């Protein structure tokens, strides 16, 4: 939802990270994209391709994920 | 006969031939005290069914692991403490 | 834009190696030389030495020359 | 029904100070391939388990690890020392299967009394392709 | 275990079996050659797959032929 | 080769200095210096003896891929027989080591089959190729974003 | 007992066998049905144990082959001394050796390669050599180029003499087997007569020629002003003006009044602070004492007279309680087998080359060696590599003994049998300790790498986080620094200044071997070295022991020493041969010596070498980044490999450009080797048969049938290209790095 | 709780699911009928 507004200057986020081996410097360094915790930057472009086909909210992605789970079942 | 002069193929006693030996397996009786032995027997007979032991081990260990990692705060693991630091703006603005 | 290109090209290289490997597995397991005698596929296996030799030529030519040029420039 | 097995008795074993290439737990649950030979003199030979052994004048007996060990030993015996040998297979239950000549004659002299198996009466190119035997237990070479 | 096969191109030179270190092979009489003998493979259970037999078969391609197949403890050549 | 060409042409375009590629891509020491040695500057410094940054994961993955890419050379260069003999010694030791004689395997241990170990060497080799170049590409294009 | 048993005209000098290639072998002396024949013509060329069965002809062949090798080395030294004489700046390097690059090779201006002739210094354009011949020549008191040309001519003469000697001792009058087997006289002579008298004669040179000349060269004298060496022999007043003990001559010697010889035979251990090398005064006394020692040691073995130890009487005397008969039989398996002796001498000569590498950096014996960081690094690295190779060849030839020359019937040994009988125990414990060391030496690097990547530098194994200090090595270091005193009086200083209590030998702007501090990184890398050595010994010892038999192949000796396999059976039995074990041990020796010379280069450039200004502040080449960055692999990749490879790759258009060229080329040859190590023969034979169809289509079918390389040959080509490529990569990288920043 | 769910699922997955999976698969390997 933040990437949609300023995409050129807001970093994508693949998923958060909970690695209990992390030290506090690593918790501090991996906090990107305006997150309250560590994160990994989506170098997959899924942000761009979802934003180009609609999908301008997190609820849109939630509905899509639930529907794809239904499709997997 | 296995004990003859350089005979090691007693076909009847195939254990001595193939090397089936308790090399250190002393058959000496229980050196423990009887009372503490009975104590351990009665207090560890719950762990006699290997299948129930395995189910208990896996489920209780996973439960304790989730409990530790969910109730532990950031003082014992920095990943739950969080950033406690402002985020650096990446290259080229942030992209 | 780099991760996607690199991704799909390594994927394409693997998929291509697998395409050929499954053609080989076909030529062993599923190829009946009597049911396709003297056909495009059978006439193909005939001049396998010609194909292999001319592909060898192309690779040998390219590697020789282009490595020579890179080395000349080095 | 022309050559009976020999049923190795409690013969002496070669003089050997013991090695680590000997009989492991394979003998304790599977076969271990005893070999028997008959020496003219007390001579010294290389053991297939590594190390040097001193064979005894007269019959000997060695329980080494497996078939290739005793057959390599017996080939070295027959070639270097010119000595008749025969080896066995001793399952842990107790049975003793006779194996090396299985006819009293080594398996080079084509002596009649042995049935030919593993015998495809064709040249090696005339085997069918796998597609002709697809979805069948016979792979390529048992028709 | 392994499937050793002897084809009818064999000249009966007795190298396949004099090279075989596990008594898999044995020469038998035959009427297809000047030597009047051919190799057979009864004891394929003792076959390790070392292909010393077919590294000594002097024919166009081969007459003896070893096919790698279900590997057991004795075809894998294990003392343990 | 394809992706090295791509990444260098594009990182030079994005940085602005197409002349770097157009002058240095014609001789291999340009690729070894101006592409690999130069763009790996911000990566291997992902975690120095004094602190780390966001590219620590990419440096660790870089070295991880180097490691498996080297481990594949084990299964490729070394083949089956040295390892079977080594495992025979190991089996002797385990069956004659006290307090571990009580423990006996159920599957008789053997060195990996030749075709298997080939496959395993290629798996390590390709995993290392891929993870190494992913680390390098991602870290170089993310350390700067041109 | 001992004699000169030698037979005349055994072999005819004729080109008739040159015309018939492969004459030495039976299968090779009938024609090339295939191309593999030529590979077998070179492979078996020096396999004299396979050509013949009698040891007499083999001994003659190898004796004359050693003469050819000595001819080659005399010709090589001829080249070095000559190139120093004519194509060098040695006459100028003596003036300012701390700033002029030693150069002895010039290239021809043809294709732009004249850039290699660079500004070494001395008004001379050439290649900055890293051999240390200039340092020797300053230690030999040359002070000219005429002496070098005369030395080259004399070396060419001795090369021709050795060539004639090989011809004479094979074709004209060849010794028979009773002559070589008299090892008692051979040791008595090579100890006393080669090593004793050789060190004595070099002590004579060191006393008469090197010492008086270096007394002037170090005392600001120009080489043109120095008196010639023979003027010290002819005129003793000039020699006595610096060392008055020569005025008394040998009367101090023969009267045992040696106390009045200390002007030139010293014990003041340490480095000459005017040039950084050891005191030549100490080296003269050294080689003298070594002469005495080898001279009394070469009168140990009975040769013809009633005195002396018969080596059989020494070996048979040692018979262990539960070790059996003991060393009985060894005199008969060492004197009736060249391969056993070759293995023993190779192992010791290789470890000795390594000890040379280790003692030539920490006790620089030549002037201006420690300050020529290129020479120091290159010499250490060289001799380390030679030692690893010689040890690996010792393994190969132990295996060849065990396959061919080992006979428990006739030439029996007890201890070798006992080793063969628990070989599984040896290899099991070695295979364990290799894994233990691997873990607790390299997994520590992995732990440090992960902890530094997780932002946990307080959890590494560093000199700051978790102490793994070399307490034992630190104790030896501190007690060797405080060794001058109660334990070793009359030395005036430590025998080396690589210990913490030592001092800095400032030579010019350079530093020249101040103390070496041992920290956690040294612990980690030394256990890495123990690890790599132990794995190499695992592989090689395993090949040697299982050369004859295993549980897998019990008839491996009948298959030979050098065979690929025994088929895909038994799950696959590739590389069961001892040849393949040593082929793998080559790679592991490579990894070992590579990390060794990396440790050397980095520890030196960070903690030893550098530049010390006149104020006393020493700045090292890297900046002391070893103990902090050599705890994790990313430091070796970043601060050693990536950083120090900024002078070999940036050297394009410079004088050091062949170094970057061979950097890339050795990279290539290594990778090319991977085509051989990874692939197999069958693919290449099928491809060759396809392109042979393409040739037969054009009537270009060669009669020497194109065959893909044999399997063992593919492995040989792979390991040699792999080693050559990795080693030339490292050579170029080191030399450019260390010549550029110097 | 959403910030506490990785702390429950990552130790769950990456340690227990190996326990369950590798144990059950070793039992499936070492089986006889
Ligand atoms: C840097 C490493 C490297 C190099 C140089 C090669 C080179 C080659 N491979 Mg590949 N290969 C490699 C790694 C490499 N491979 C690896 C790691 C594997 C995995 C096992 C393979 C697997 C493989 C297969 C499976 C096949 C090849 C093929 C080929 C040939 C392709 C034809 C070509 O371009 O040749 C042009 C020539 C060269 C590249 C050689 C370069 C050297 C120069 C030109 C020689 C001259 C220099 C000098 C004057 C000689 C003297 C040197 C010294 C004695 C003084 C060629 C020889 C194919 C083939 O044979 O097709 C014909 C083929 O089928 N290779
Ligand atoms: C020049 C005169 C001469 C002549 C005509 C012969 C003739 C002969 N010699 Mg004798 N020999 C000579 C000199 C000579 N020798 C010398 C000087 C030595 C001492 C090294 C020997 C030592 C010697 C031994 C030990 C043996 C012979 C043998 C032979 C016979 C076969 C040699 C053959 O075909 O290989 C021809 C080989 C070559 C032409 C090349 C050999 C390599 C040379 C010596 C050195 C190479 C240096 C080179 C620079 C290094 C490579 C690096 C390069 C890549 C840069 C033949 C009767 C053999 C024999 O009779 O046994 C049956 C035998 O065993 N010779
Ligand atoms: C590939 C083989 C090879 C090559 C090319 C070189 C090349 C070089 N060596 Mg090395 N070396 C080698 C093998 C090799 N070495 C081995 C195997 C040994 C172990 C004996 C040595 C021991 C050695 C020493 C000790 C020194 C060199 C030096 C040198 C350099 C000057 C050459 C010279 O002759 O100066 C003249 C040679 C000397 C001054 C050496 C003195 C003689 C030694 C101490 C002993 C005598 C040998 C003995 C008779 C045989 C061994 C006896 C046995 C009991 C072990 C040059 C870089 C010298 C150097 O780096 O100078 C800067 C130097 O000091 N090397
Ligand atoms: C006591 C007479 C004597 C003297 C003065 C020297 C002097 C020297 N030796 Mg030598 N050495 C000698 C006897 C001697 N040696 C003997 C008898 C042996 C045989 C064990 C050695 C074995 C030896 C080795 C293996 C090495 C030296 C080295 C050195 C140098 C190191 C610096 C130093 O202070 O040496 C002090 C010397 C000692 C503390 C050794 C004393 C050994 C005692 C007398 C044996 C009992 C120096 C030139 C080193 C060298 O040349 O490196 C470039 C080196 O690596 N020496
Ligand atoms: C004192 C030293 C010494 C001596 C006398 C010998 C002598 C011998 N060795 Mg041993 N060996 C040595 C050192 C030594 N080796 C070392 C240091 C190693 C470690 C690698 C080995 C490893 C080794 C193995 C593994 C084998 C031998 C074998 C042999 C025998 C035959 C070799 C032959 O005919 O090849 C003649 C010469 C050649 C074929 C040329 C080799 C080509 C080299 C690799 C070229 C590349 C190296 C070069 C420096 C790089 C420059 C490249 C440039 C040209 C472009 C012979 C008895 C063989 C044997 O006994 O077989 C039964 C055998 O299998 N050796
Ligand atoms: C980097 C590449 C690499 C690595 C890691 C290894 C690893 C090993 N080699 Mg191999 N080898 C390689 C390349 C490599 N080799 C190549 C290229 C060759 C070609 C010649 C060989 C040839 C070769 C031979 C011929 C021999 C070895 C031996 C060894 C062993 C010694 C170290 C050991 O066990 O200690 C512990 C393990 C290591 C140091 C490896 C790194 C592992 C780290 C420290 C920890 C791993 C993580 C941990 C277990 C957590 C697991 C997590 C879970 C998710 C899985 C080990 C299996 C020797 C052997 O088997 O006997 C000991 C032996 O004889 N190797
Ligand atoms: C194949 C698709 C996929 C992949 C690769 C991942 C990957 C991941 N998930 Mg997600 N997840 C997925 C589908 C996926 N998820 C779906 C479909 C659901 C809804 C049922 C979830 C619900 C979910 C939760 C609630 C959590 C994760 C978490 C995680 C991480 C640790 C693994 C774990 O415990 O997952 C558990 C996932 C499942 C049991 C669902 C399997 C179907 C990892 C980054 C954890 C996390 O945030 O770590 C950062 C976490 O707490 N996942
Ligand atoms: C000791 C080293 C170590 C270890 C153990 C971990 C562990 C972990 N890290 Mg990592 N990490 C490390 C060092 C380490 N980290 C370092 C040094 C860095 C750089 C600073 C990072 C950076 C990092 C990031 C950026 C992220 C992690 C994440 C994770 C978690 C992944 C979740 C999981 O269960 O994966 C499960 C395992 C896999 C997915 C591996 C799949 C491949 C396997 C091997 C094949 C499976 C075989 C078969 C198909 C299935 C059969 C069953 C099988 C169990 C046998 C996990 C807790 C992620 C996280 O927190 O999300 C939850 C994440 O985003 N880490
Ligand atoms: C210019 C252009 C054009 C045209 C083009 C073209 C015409 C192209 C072509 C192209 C091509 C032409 C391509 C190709 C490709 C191929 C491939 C990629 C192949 C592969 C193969 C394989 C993989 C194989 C497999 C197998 C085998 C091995 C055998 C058996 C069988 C099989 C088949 C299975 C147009 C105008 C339109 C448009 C624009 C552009
Ligand atoms: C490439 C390769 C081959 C084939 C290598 C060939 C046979 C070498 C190529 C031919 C050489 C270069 C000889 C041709 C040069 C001749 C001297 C002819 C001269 C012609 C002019 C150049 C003068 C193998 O046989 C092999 C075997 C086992 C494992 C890996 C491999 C392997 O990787
Ligand atoms: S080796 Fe071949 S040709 Fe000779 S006997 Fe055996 S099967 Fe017949
Ligand atoms: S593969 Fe080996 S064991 Fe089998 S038949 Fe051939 S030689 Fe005998
Ligand atoms: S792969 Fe090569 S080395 Fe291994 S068994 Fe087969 S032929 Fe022998």
């Amino acid at each position: 939802e933040t990437w949609v507004q300023d995409p050129l200057h807001v970093r994508p986020i693949a998923h958060a990270i909970w690695d209990p081996h992390f030290g506090q410097p690593a918790v501090e360094a991996f906090t990107r994209g305006g997150a309250l915790g560590p994160v990994n930057i989506a170098y997959s472009g899924v942000y761009q391709w979802w934003y180009t086909i609609g999908l301008r909210t997190n609820e849109d992605l939630y509905t899509g994920a639930l529907f794809l789970l239904f499709l997997s079942a | 006969k296995y004990g003859d002069k350089s005979v090691y193929f007693d076909l009847e006693d195939l254990g001595n031939t193939t090397g089936q030996w308790d090399v250190y397996g002393s058959d000496a009786p229980s050196p423990y005290n009887p009372l503490q032995s009975k104590f351990f027997e009665t207090f560890a007979a719950p762990f006699t069914k290997r299948g129930l032991l395995l189910k208990f081990l896996i489920l209780g260990g996973g439960s304790l692991l989730t409990y530790v990692s969910a109730n532990s705060t950031g003082d014992v693991l920095p990943i739950k403490r969080g950033p406690q630091e402002p985020p650096k703006l990446g290259p080229r603005g942030k992209l | 834009q780099a991760a996607l290109y690199t991704h799909h090209q390594y994927i394409a290289g693997f998929i291509m190696t697998g395409a050929f490997a499954h053609g080989a597995i076909f030529f062993i397991r599923d190829y009946n030389p009597e049911q396709n005698e003297d056909n495009v596929l059978a006439r193909m296996l005939d001049h396998k030495e010609a194909i292999i030799s001319h592909l060898s030529w192309a690779s040998l030519f390219l590697g020789f020359h282009t490595l020579g040029l890179y080395v000349h420039n080095d | 029904g022309f050559t009976p097995p020999q049923l190795d008795p409690n013969t002496p074993s070669p003089i050997f100070a013991g090695s680590t290439g000997g009989l492991l737990r394979k003998a304790q649950v599977e076969e271990f391939y005893v070999i028997t030979w008959n020496s003219p003199k007390e001579q010294i030979f290389e053991m297939p388990t590594g190390g040097a052994a001193i064979m005894r004048e007269g019959p000997n007996l060695l329980k080494l690890a497996r078939k290739e060990q005793c057959l390599a030993l017996g080939t070295r015996l027959r070639s270097k020392y010119k000595i008749t040998y025969q080896f066995y297979r001793v399952f842990p239950n107790g049975e003793v299967q006779y194996l090396h000549p299985k006819d009293g004659v080594y398996p080079e002299k084509a002596n009649p009394g042995r049935e030919g198996v593993g015998l495809n009466m064709r040249s090696i190119g005339k085997n069918v392709s796998p597609i002709e035997v697809k979805f069948t237990g016979k792979q390529s070479y048992d028709l | 275990s392994h499937s050793v096969k002897i084809y009818d191109t064999c000249i009966g030179c007795t190298q396949c079996v004099r090279a075989c270190p596990t008594d898999v092979l044995e020469m038998i009489p035959w009427d297809g050659c000047k030597a009047k003998q051919i190799a057979s493979a009864p004891r394929t259970e003792d076959c390790v797959g070392c292909k010393r037999c077919e590294s000594a078969c002097p024919t166009d391609f081969l007459s003896v032929r070893v096919y790698l197949w279900h590997e057991t403890t004795r075809s894998m050549g294990l003392a343990y | 080769w394809v992706t090295f060409y791509w990444h260098w042409k594009h990182i030079t375009l994005w940085q602005g200095n197409v002349s770097q590629f157009n002058e240095s891509s014609t001789y291999l020491m340009g690729w070894l210096r101006d592409y690999l040695w130069l763009n790996s500057s911000q990566l291997i410094n992902g975690y120095n003896p004094f602190g780390m940054n966001s590219l620590s994961v990419w440096a660790w993955m870089f070295l991880f891929g180097h490691l498996v890419w080297a481990t594949g050379f084990m299964f490729l260069i070394s083949w089956r027989g040295y390892w079977q003999e080594l495992i025979e010694t190991l089996a002797w030791a385990h069956e004659r080591t006290p307090l571990a004689n009580l423990i006996r395997w159920k599957d008789k241990p053997v060195a990996l089959s030749i075709v298997q170990a080939r496959l395993v060497g290629l798996a390590h080799f390709s995993v290392g190729y891929i993870f190494t170049y992913a680390a390098f590409l991602i870290a170089s294009t993310s350390g700067k974003f041109g | 007992e001992v004699k000169i048993l030698v037979d005349r005209d055994p072999i005819k000098t004729s080109f008739e066998e040159w015309a018939k290639p492969g004459h030495f072998s039976r299968t090779i002396a009938k024609g090339p049905d295939t191309t593999t024949w030529i590979w077998n013509l070179h492979a078996d060329a020096h396999d004299f144990d396979s050509h013949t069965s009698d040891l007499e002809e083999i001994s003659r062949k190898v004796f004359s082959a050693h003469f050819g090798q000595l001819s080659i080395i005399f010709l090589w030294l001829s080249g070095m001394y000559f190139h120093g004489a004519r194509f060098s700046n040695y006459e100028a390097w003596l003036s300012d050796p701390t700033h002029i690059g030693p150069s002895a090779q010039v290239v021809w201006p043809i294709v732009g390669q004249e850039i290699l002739n660079g500004d070494v210094g001395g008004g001379f354009r050439g290649i900055q050599i890293t051999s240390g011949f200039f340092q020797i020549w300053r230690a030999s008191g040359i002070t000219s180029e005429l002496q070098l040309y005369c030395t080259a001519i004399g070396a060419l003469v001795f090369a021709a003499l050795m060539l004639f000697a090989g011809w004479f001792h094979y074709h004209k009058a060849a010794p028979k087997l009773a002559w070589f087997q008299d090892v008692e006289s051979m040791l008595n002579h090579h100890l006393a007569g080669l090593l004793g008298l050789g060190s004595l004669s070099w002590a004579g040179h060191q006393v008469h020629v090197s010492l008086p000349i270096n007394q002037f060269l170090n005392a600001g004298v120009d080489p043109k002003e120095i008196p010639l060496p023979h003027e010290f022999i002819l005129n003793r007043d000039l020699l006595a003006q610096l060392y008055p003990s020569f005025a008394e001559g040998a009367t101090p010697f023969f009267t045992l009044n040696w106390s009045k010889y200390s002007e030139f035979l010293t014990f003041r251990g340490g480095l000459d602070p005017v040039t950084g090398g050891l005191w030549l005064t100490d080296i003269a006394h050294h080689h003298l004492a070594i002469a005495i020692l080898f001279l009394i040691a070469g009168h140990m073995y009975r040769t013809n007279w009633g005195i002396g130890h018969g080596i059989k009487d020494i070996l048979e005397a040692h018979k262990g309680p539960f070790t059996g008969q003991g060393h009985k039989g060894l005199y008969e398996i060492l004197t009736t087998s060249w391969h056993a002796q070759l293995s023993l001498n190779l192992a010791m000569l290789g470890s000795l080359t390594i000890i040379v590498a280790h003692h030539m950096y920490s006790m620089p014996p030549y002037p201006y060696l420690a300050t020529d960081y290129a020479t120091q690094l290159s010499l250490f690295t060289h001799h380390m590599w030679i030692g690893g190779f010689l040890i690996v060849g010792a393994a190969a030839h132990a295996a060849i003994f065990m396959v061919r020359d080992y006979d428990p019937t006739n030439r029996y040994n007890d201890l070798l049998d006992r080793v063969l009988r628990h070989r599984d125990a040896i290899i099991s414990h070695l295979n364990w300790v290799c894994i233990f060391l691997g873990f607790h030496s390299f997994g520590l690097y992995i732990h440090n790498d992960t902890m530094s990547a997780l932002g946990r530098p307080q959890d590494m194994f560093s000199d700051t986080a978790i102490q793994l200090q070399p307490v034992f090595a630190q104790w030896i270091q501190n007690t060797h620094a405080l060794a001058p005193g109660v334990t070793a009086p009359g030395e005036t200083a430590s025998t080396s200044l690589t210990w913490g209590g030592g001092e800095l030998v400032a030579v010019g702007g350079k530093v020249a071997l101040l103390p070496i501090p041992l920290g956690t990184a040294d612990f980690l890398v030394h256990h890495i070295h123990a690890f790599t050595i132990h794995v190499t010994v695992l592989i090689l010892l395993k090949g040697v022991l299982f050369a004859r038999s295993s549980r897998l192949i019990p008839d491996k000796a009948n298959l030979g020493f050098r065979f690929p396999c025994d088929g895909p059976g038994r799950g696959g039995t590739c590389q069961v041969s001892a040849w393949d074990h040593v082929f793998l041990g080559l790679f592991w020796m490579y990894n070992a010596i590579s990390v060794v010379i990396f440790h050397f280069s980095w520890k030196m450039q960070s903690d030893v070498w550098g530049s010390i200004s006149d104020q006393g502040v020493v700045t090292h080449i890297t900046g002391g980044n070893f103990a902090q960055s050599s705890i994790t692999i990313n430091g070796w990749l970043r601060d050693f490999l990536w950083a120090q490879a900024s002078q070999v790759i940036q050297s394009y258009g410079s004088s050091l450009s062949a170094y970057g060229l061979f950097f890339l080329g050795a990279h290539f040859v290594w990778a090319f080797s991977l085509m051989f190590l990874f692939s197999g023969r069958g693919y290449w034979q099928e491809l060759i048969e396809s392109i042979v169809w393409a040739h037969n289509k054009l009537k270009v079918a060669p009669a020497t049938q194109p065959r893909a390389l044999s399997i063992i040959q593919g492995r040989a080509v792979g390991v040699t290209h792999y080693l050559l490529g990795g080693i030339a990569t490292t050579w170029a990288f080191f030399l450019a790095r260390i010549i550029a920043v110097g | 709780t959403f910030n506490n769910l990785p702390s429950i699922f990552v130790p769950l997955v990456g340690l227990v699911f190996p326990a369950i999976a590798m144990a059950s698969l070793f039992l499936h390997i070492q089986k006889n009928k």
